[PDB]
């Protein structure tokens, strides 16, 4: 097992979330910088989001072990991932929801029924903090249970493209985000994402509390803009480059609004709808927890 | 179960119900361990021979798990019942002989 | 001596799946007449049973 | 039948009685005060005669018309 | 620090690994079912589905 | 057809009640014998204006 320190396990160097850029392992948020907008005539107002269901999905008898981690990361932002709504392991995650559980969720992102020698674990409340929200992406599918896929985004926008002002007054014109950009770039960051040890986020986004919770949120707040850039530009409507003088600016259009296209495109990782309705509960769980 | 494809609309589509009847008499057992997937065959009789009580009776929930203290808890939800589930907390709510 | 409880019991299932039998509304002729024979087959299958 | 004048109101009262009389939805009467008929549904169904599944559903078991929450109507 | 990956720079290497399905994957096969026919066609339904 | 509409809006069939009126069915049916041991009777010939 592993403890959690006073600051969330992202505190540790084991868990550091970096994508490649420009030669070396950049930050998410010197990325971040890079990244410019072109505000529209349109705007994004942020409804309150409705409050994540009661209900914890079954975690039906599976004997082996689920690897939670790489499901999550590759519905989120796969290059290939579809029909994610049809295994439906990530009920599996309610598992470690009760208490004593003999499950533990391992820091290869895989949940064991049982505690096994020489892999490294979370610590059990602190994930049963996790799965107790988390679990219910096991109902992102089920009819009475989805998230609306519509009204969020403007959220996401919010907290990616929003200055302070713009976050503050809860509304923000629909931009259009751009970057001075490398070939296949939208590609080479959805797989560094996808490499992510993203659990290690969601235990401490679950366990933290306190100013200690409230150092966590700065702290990781690029690294959940980043997960929330890989969104944006998989419902983006279109993904251009411009040409400027022998220097190629990639823009995608737009950020915050969901097109629900579900066509492939070579430009950008690209949502099925089964992947829309997931990310959907994530988004609707992951801001319910961010904002408290 | 070996899956019957019955869909009920012959009033001698009752046969089918009756093969069950005979079947959890002969061997309750074995029916025991099949009754969900039958549940599955009878739902398909009550929503076409019954349907007023088919909708009340699915809208309370097609499955419930027993908790501590042994009271009930329907899922509220309609669902098609796989034998994964006979491993499971869940129990079919055809046979639950709640009122 | 005489009865059997198992074969009441079945005696009182065909009754209760006659009243359903009898109770199905049809429309096609053919139907109301597999109805009627329904029935009569299941008071048949009494005897088989007892 | 009249291409370029009025329909006489007499020919017209008369017709429409008749077709009036014609028509008939099904139904069950009950006793409780909170119900209400689901005039859109009986009517489809009459409409196609009682063919469509939402015909069947009607004419093997009328009393799904009746409805006292107004969407439970559909939903059953 | 995680690696570099091997496609973002110029030089090649030689050992990589490879993703492989064992013996109890196969794809690709044909697969058999149990048709079952609807009981009469007169009791089919289409609209409204 | 006219009197054959209105006719059969009132049922195709009929059955007494306990107390001696008459109860139409309102559905238009085909009539078969194993209606004739049945509560039901032929609307035809129910001599009801
Ligand atoms: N077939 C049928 N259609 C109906 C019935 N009641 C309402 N509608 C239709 O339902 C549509 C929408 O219903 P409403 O929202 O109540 O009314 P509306 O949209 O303003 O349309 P109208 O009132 O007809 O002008 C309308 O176009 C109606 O034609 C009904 O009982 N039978």
């Amino acid at each position: 097992m592993l403890q959690q320190p006073t600051g969330g396990y992202t505190t540790l160097e084991q868990f550091a979330f970096t994508i490649r850029n420009d030669g070396t392992n950049a930050t998410p948020t010197q990325f971040l910088q890079l990244l410019s907008y072109e505000a529209t005539e349109n705007e994004l107002v942020k409804k309150t989001i409705p409050t994540p269901e009661t209900h914890l999905p079954s975690a039906r008898n599976v004997p082996g072990n689920v690897y939670i981690e790489d499901a999550i990361t590759q519905a989120l932002f796969g290059i290939s991932a579809q029909n994610v709504n049809a295994h439906g392991y990530f009920s599996r995650l309610s598992a470690l929801a009760l208490p004593n559980t003999s499950a533990r969720l391992g820091l290869d992102g895989v949940i064991y029924n049982s505690e096994t020698i020489n892999i490294p674990f979370y610590d059990p409340a602190a994930v049963a903090n996790f799965a107790a929200t988390y679990a219910k992406l096991g109902n992102a599918s089920t009819p009475r249970y989805r998230a609306d896929m519509i009204d969020i985004y403007a959220h996401v926008g919010l907290e990616l493209a929003g200055t302070d002002a713009e976050r503050a007054a809860g509304v923000m014109p629909v931009k259009r985000a751009k970057f001075d950009s490398w070939e296949g770039s939208l590609i080479s960051l959805s797989r560094d994402v996808v490499n992510w040890k993203i659990l290690a986020f969601l235990i401490d986004l679950c366990s933290l509390e306190g100013e200690a919770l409230r150092a966590f949120k700065t702290r990781n707040r690029d690294v959940f803009r980043m997960m929330l850039f890989i969104m944006s530009t998989a419902v983006a409507a279109n993904v251009v480059n411009r040409k400027v003088t022998k220097r190629v600016d990639r823009v995608l259009e737009y950020i915050g609004v969901n097109s629900m296209r579900t066509a492939g495109r070579t430009a950008t990782i690209t949502y099925d709808l089964s992947r829309h309705e997931f990310a959907a509960k994530f988004l609707q769980l992951t801001f319910t927890r961010w904002n408290a | 179960l070996k899956k019957i494809a019955e869909s009920f609309e012959d009033p001698s589509s009752i046969v089918v119900v009756l093969e069950f009847i005979l079947f959890a008499l002969f061997f309750p057992t074995e029916f025991n361990r099949i009754k969900g997937d039958i549940q599955n065959v009878l739902l398909l009789f009550f929503s076409r021979w019954y349907p007023v009580e088919y909708g009340i009776f699915v809208q309370r929930g097609a499955t419930y798990t027993i908790n501590a203290a042994g009271e009930f808890e329907f899922s509220g939800r309609n669902e098609k019942w796989d034998q994964a589930l006979y491993l499971s907390e869940h129990f079919p709510a055809l046979f639950s002989d709640v009122p | 001596t005489v009865t059997n409880e198992f074969a009441s019991r079945f005696r009182t299932i065909v009754a209760t799946l006659a009243n359903v039998v009898n109770e199905r509304a049809v429309q096609d002729d053919m139907q109301k007449a597999t109805r009627s024979c329904t029935k009569q087959w299941l008071r048949h299958l009494e005897t088989q049973f007892d | 039948k009249y291409p370029s004048k009025a329909i006489p109101a007499d020919e017209l009262i008369d017709n429409l009685h008749s077709w009036m009389r014609s028509v008939h939805l099904l139904h069950v009467r009950s006793e409780d005060n909170t119900l209400r008929y689901n005039w859109m549904l009986g009517v489809y169904a009459r409409s196609t005669n009682y063919t469509t599944p939402v015909g069947q559903l009607v004419v093997n078991a009328p009393a799904i018309l009746n409805y006292s929450n107004p969407q439970d109507a559909f939903n059953s | 620090q995680v690696g570099i990956p091997k496609l973002e720079v110029d030089h090649i290497s030689f050992s990589n690994v490879v993703s492989m399905m064992t013996a109890n994957i196969r794809t690709g096969d044909d697969m058999a079912v149990e048709r079952v026919n609807p009981d009469d066609v007169r009791a089919i339904n289409i609209r409204n589905a």
